[PDB]
């Protein structure tokens, strides 16, 4: 039973931590996004300068 | 009781089956989304351009 504890509390714990890493991926791959839209504007902005 | 504990475990495996579907349906609906998505940004920015 306190081995089910542990290891239960471990999984919870670490797939909580990594959970957040998720979102943390999640967050860098809008500001990639975002950063590919800003890219692509200015190479039309050096297009029509 | 016995038949009712068969009764509640093929109800459960009937919604287990239904839950895995639906899980698999939302993450192919999601991934499509975000192709979707994607092809109208490149889209509506090359019209703007």
């Amino acid at each position: 039973e306190e081995k089910r504890r542990q290891l239960l509390k471990q999984l919870h714990e670490h797939e909580t931590e990594l959970e957040d890493e998720r979102k943390q991926r999640a967050l860098a791959a809008a500001a990639k996004k975002k950063l590919e839209v800003d890219v692509k504007d200015l190479e039309s902005q050096v297009d029509s300068v | 009781t016995k038949e009712r504990q068969q009764k509640a475990e093929a109800e459960l495996k009937e919604l287990e089956q239904k839950h895995t579907q639906l899980c698999e349906e939302k993450n192919l609906l999601q991934e499509k989304l975000q192709a979707e998505t994607e092809l109208y940004a490149e889209a509506e920015e090359m019209r703007v351009r």
